[PDB]
């Protein structure tokens, strides 16, 4: 269901592997909508790790199919993602999501 | 022209017969020239009122607004009055007069002549209220 | 429903002064090649995704109006139909960015290049990633305009184009048969960057706001000659005319040193025509005969009355003196007549200039039009070149003189500038100072705050101004006052609300009227305070200063400094916003106060739906241009849900009003011009199980059917505004992915469809969608009466008209920004914050 469309700077080899803290300076976007989040404004590029069910698994499956230094535009299916009711007050249901991502992964 | 031409206006103050004298000569040729003479003079003669543009002479001329005589004017020069507020004195008065001051008025004589011109402007405003 | 926000970087673009299009005639090969070189390190700025893309524009983009646009921000390019754009996986037009494939799908990295292969025959455009081809193109688009070199760009980027002329270091070849700037590029000018709609520039002392510029020959790029019975006396005198001009070119030959011999040769520099007009060879006799006749063929279409006038200058014919050094081996002496005295006038020398332009245009006809001389050419004779213009003029200037020696006697809008309302002034004595750079049409004064745009300055009560272009004033029309301007020309402008007076001053002296009245606008009522104002016609410049500092005032030593009149922005720490006038036609609701456009919320009865009926003062009022009327509620399709738009007059009609299958928030709308009838109406109806708009009418043709959110053309025609089509491809161009997109007015021409000649009523039936009814239109916008299948008309609905112009605000700040192909800089950042309506979809 997850489908990547990568702008490919970076090495394109070092995938973020398990037991590792991947750090993405990201920003979201909605399907024919507008923004709802950005690490860029807050100046804390989202230091989290993989396989822990912290983020939704659409973002994790995107995190698996990437590398260091690259740049992708990550579609996100609602049943994979929040969308059966959505994050209330912030996201409605059936939310098909989009994410810009730029990262280093110090493991 | 700042030092002089005001005695002409003082002669124009009294002697309404002189206002008649203007009429025969004009219709021989009424917003007469006689009252309308010093207009450029009133523009440029009171450049160096005081500190060139300061207009403490404004308050002084406010003091002279009683048809005050010459001895009264000399007494009022003996009195003295000025202000240095941070209001619109700054840009118009001080920050254009002292930059404009090629030779700034620094004497009681300058304030004396300034308030004499202020009494002259009081008589001129009396004459202008006569015209309008 | 509500007001969202975020921060956006100030979008910008640039343009070299190069203009290429299509017309029935001269085109200058219509095929040109692009090279550019980038050096940036900023794919992401501080804030957001940095922006760069490239394309073309047909002199109607005007996306520079830096602020808001239809999307979020008044963004760069490929954000309309009159301009295109591209940055790697893209087909930009109208904030529609559907992507394409190419080798190496990566975007505008530094040390990267591109070209642009412009075709116009079957008009199609592609580009080329640095060396590799793009498998996706634009094609099937309009051409009423010249197509520019454009790059839209955001902050912190440096870049350089390369030209071909002098330092175009072309890595890359042109595409097949393409032109890097040889034939005629700035043929009466030079090369320079020229960012479009640049209504301001960074000035030396104060910033030089400017007005628009005339469209530089989108059409009229082709010149034209003048397209016959010669009188017999002209046929007679033609021999004398031919002989005199032959003597004259014998002079210009031998002044170089071109004597006569019967052989043509270069080193001895002969020219074997140097004989009498009759001794010349027979084809060359016909040639000189035809020139001596065709000067008259140019002269006949002038409303003259020709004839041997006097026969008194004929015997007065005196021949000028020429010594034997000008006698030559021919024996045919050049012997021109002496015309020291023969002066016609200053006027009909312009007739000779018209003949010269016709000469250059028949040159175009011979060489370029039918010949198409594939080698080094000329250009449109209206603006081809000053030198050949004057040469071709003075060549024939002597023909009319020689005849008179023979006695043959013969004979798009204004930009407006205002401060905002917060700085409105009510009392006291105030001064500001405008400076006039040009001396064309511009007008300056004080004015009321509610200056409606779309009207000339001073045409109503809301202004009191001076027009020193002509030495006029202006108040509900022109009136005469004061001398006019020349260039430079500091004009001071003053006002005294204590006494209801107006004071213009011109370089340190009070202006006067015909009556000797001291700038008479007397007994001006106070009103709503007052506001300074300026304006500028096309090709007009002049900056000013509001007394933000007193030293910057050029004069201010005459009329106010001793006399109470005050600098306007005296006690501030910041300038005024300086609101200005628009050009784009945004929709706006119906003012109920209108003279001859009046509506009626028709309440639905049992046997009818509700409706909206227009009313017009069918009288001497203005039955003006075709006013496109729009509604309030939008309709984004899901993601489809119709799979098409389809129309029925009273039955199945020309179908396939274009399907799109995305959001595409559309609005119902329609062309309409007044027939001096009531006017066509707007109903709302379910057919039986599907919504059908029904625009009832009686009168005549008024072209209704749906139009998108991005609709903004003024007038000039109900049809022929949409042009942009998908051209996606694959590696072998096998991509069968296309669709005739950009349905700005995906609607019915309608005048050809019914009713050749009659006057019954007429209705139309578009498609809504098909849903679970087992219906209306109103249900599918308010989303609460969605299941509610009846038709309604809530008060949120209010119909619109595009005005041509409204007002808008100047930002208080602007961007910062050049050789070896005219490089360009950008280092400093800038941004703002922005609102945006979702129902309207504009920022």
């Amino acid at each position: 269901g997850v489908e990547i469309e990568t702008i490919s700077p970076g090495d394109g080899r070092t995938f973020p592997k398990k037991g590792q803290t991947c750090v993405v300076h990201y920003t979201g976007m909605l399907q024919n909508g507008k923004k709802f989040d950005s690490s860029r404004d807050r100046n804390k590029p989202f230091k989290f790790r993989i396989g822990k069910q912290e983020v939704i698994k659409g973002f994790e499956e995107g995190a698996a199919q990437m590398s260091l230094g690259q740049r992708a535009k990550l579609t996100c299916t609602p049943d994979v993602a929040y969308g059966a009711t959505g994050h209330p007050g912030v996201i409605p249901p059936n939310a098909t999501l989009i994410f810009d991502v730029e990262l280093l992964n110090l493991e | 022209e700042i030092f002089i031409y005001w005695s002409k206006s003082h002669n124009f103050k009294r002697e309404e017969q002189n206002f008649v004298v203007q009429n025969e000569i004009n219709n021989m040729s009424v917003a007469t020239l006689k009252k309308m003479l010093p207009i450029g003079l009133n523009m440029c003669a009171p450049t160096d009122q005081d500190l060139i543009m300061l207009a403490k002479t404004r308050y002084a001329l406010k003091d002279t607004d009683e048809e005050v005589r010459e001895f009264l004017q000399n007494n009022l020069h003996l009195q003295g009055k000025v202000e240095g507020s941070p209001s619109l004195r700054w840009q118009m008065a001080l920050y254009r007069g002292l930059p404009g001051r090629e030779e700034d008025a620094d004497d009681p004589e300058k304030i004396v002549r300034r308030v004499q011109e202020v009494s002259a402007v009081l008589y001129h405003l009396e004459q202008t209220e006569h015209p309008y | 429903l509500l007001l969202q926000t975020n921060l956006i970087n100030y979008v910008t673009s640039i343009r070299p002064n190069i203009f290429v299009g299509r017309a029935e005639g001269s085109t200058q090969y219509g095929k040109w090649y692009f090279e550019v070189m980038v050096d940036e390190v900023v794919p992401f700025l501080t804030a957001q995704a940095t922006h760069l893309r490239v394309g073309w524009a047909l002199t109607e983009g005007y996306s520079p109006y830096p602020g808001g646009g239809e999307g979020w921000g008044g963004n760069g390019v490929g954000d309309d139909l009159y301009s295109y754009g591209f940055d790697g996986l893209h087909l930009w037009t109208g904030h529609v960015a559907r992507p394409v494939t190419s080798p190496g799908q990566h975007l505008l990295a530094p040390e990267d290049v591109v070209s642009c292969c412009l075709d116009l025959s079957v008009p199609s455009i592609s580009f080329r990633i640095n060396g590799c081809p793009v498998q996706g193109v634009f094609e099937a688009f309009n051409l009423d305009g010249l197509f520019f070199p454009v790059v839209s760009f955001s902050a912190g980027v440096k870049v350089r184009f390369l030209l071909g002329g002098r330092h175009g270091e072309f890595k890359f070849l042109p595409p097949p048969g393409y032109a890097p700037c040889h034939e005629a590029v700035l043929p009466r000018e030079r090369l320079r960057l020229e960012p479009i709609k640049e209504y301001r520039r960074e000035g030396p002392r104060g910033p030089h706001l400017v007005g628009p510029s005339r469209c530089l020959s989108h059409t009229d790029f082709v010149p034209c000659p003048v397209d016959i019975v010669l009188p017999p006396h002209l046929e007679r005198i033609r021999e004398k005319l031919a002989e005199n001009i032959h003597e004259l070119w014998a002079l210009t030959r031998i002044e170089q040193g071109w004597t006569y011999g019967p052989v043509r040769d270069d080193n001895k520099r002969l020219h074997p025509c140097l004989v009498n007009f009759h001794s010349l060879p027979e084809p060359e006799r016909n040639y000189n005969l035809q020139m001596s006749g065709e000067t008259l063929k140019t002269l006949l279409a002038l409303g003259c009355h020709v004839g041997m006038a006097d026969e008194k200058a004929e015997d007065n014919l005196k021949k000028t003196k020429l010594p034997k050094t000008y006698m030559m081996s021919n024996g045919y002496k050049p012997a021109p007549l002496d015309l020291s005295h023969v002066r016609l006038t200053p006027a009909q020398t312009t007739l000779v200039d018209r003949l010269a332009e016709n000469g250059h245009n028949v040159w175009a006809r011979d060489r370029v039009a039918q010949g198409w001389s594939y080698s080094a050419r000329l250009v449109p004779y209206r603006l081809l070149d000053e030198a050949t213009k004057r040469s071709n003029r003075d060549s024939l200037c002597q023909a009319v003189r020689t005849l008179l020696g023979y006695g043959y006697n013969i004979e798009d809008r204004v930009r407006i500038f205002r401060a905002e309302k917060s700085y409105t002034v009510q009392s006291g004595r105030w001064y500001f100072e405008f400076e006039a750079v040009t001396t064309g049409e511009m007008r300056v004064g004080w004015a009321r705050p509610e200056l409606r745009p779309d009207v000339e300055l001073g045409a109503d009560e809301l202004a009191y101004v001076f027009n020193g272009h002509r030495g006029q004033r202006w108040h509900l029309g022109s009136e005469p006052f004061g001398r006019p301007w020349q260039s430079g020309d500091v004009v001071g402008c003053m006002i005294d609300l204590t006494e209801n007076t107006i004071i213009f001053t011109l370089n340190g002296e009070v202006l006067m009227s015909d009556s000797g009245s001291e700038t008479a606008f007397r007994e001006i009522e106070i009103g709503d305070g007052f506001l300074p104002v300026c304006s500028l016609g096309p090709g007009q410049v002049g900056h000013l200063n509001l007394g933000q500092d007193v030293s910057s005032l050029r004069f201010f030593a005459i009329c106010g400094l001793q006399e109470g009149f005050e600098p306007f922005a005296i006690n501030m720490q910041r300038p005024v916003t300086t609101w200005f006038s628009k050009s784009l036609p945004q929709f706006e609701p119906v003012p109920p106060e209108h003279p001859h456009y009046e509506v009626a919320r028709m309440d639905g009865t049992v046997d009818t739906p509700p409706c909206l009926r227009l009313a017009h003062r069918t009288w001497g009022s203005q039955n003006s241009l075709v006013e496109m009327l729009f509604l309030r509620l939008s309709l984004p399709v899901q993601f489809t849900t119709t799979y098409y738009y389809s129309v029925r007059v009273f039955a199945g009609q020309e179908p396939s009003c274009v399907w799109v299958g995305w959001v595409t928030p559309d609005y119902h709308q329609h062309d309409m011009n007044f027939d001096l009838s009531k006017v066509r109406a707007v109903t709302v109806t379910m057919g039986d199980e599907q919504g059908n708009v029904h625009s009832s009418l009686k009168c005549s043709n008024c072209y209704m059917v749906w139009g998108g959110d991005f609709v903004s053309p003024g007038q000039q025609g109900r049809i022929s505004h949409t042009d942009l089509v998908i051209g996606c491809l694959v590696d072998l161009a096998t991509g069968l992915m296309t669709f005739t997109a950009n349905g700005k007015e995906s609607n019915t021409f309608f005048q050809v469809e019914p009713n050749t000649k009659l006057f019954p009523a007429v209705f139309v039936l578009p498609t809504h969608q098909n849903v679970i009814q087992f219906m209306p239109l109103s249900a599918a916008m308010f989303l609460s009466e969605r299941k509610n299948p009846a038709p309604q008309c809530p008060p949120r609905l209010e119909v619109q008209m595009l005005m041509p112009v409204s007002w808008s605000r100047m930002p208080n700040h602007f961007l910062q920004v050049e050789r070896l192909g005219w490089a360009v800089q950008c280092q400093d950042p800038l941004t703002m914050m922005a609102l945006h309506i979702p129902e309207e979809n504009r920022c």
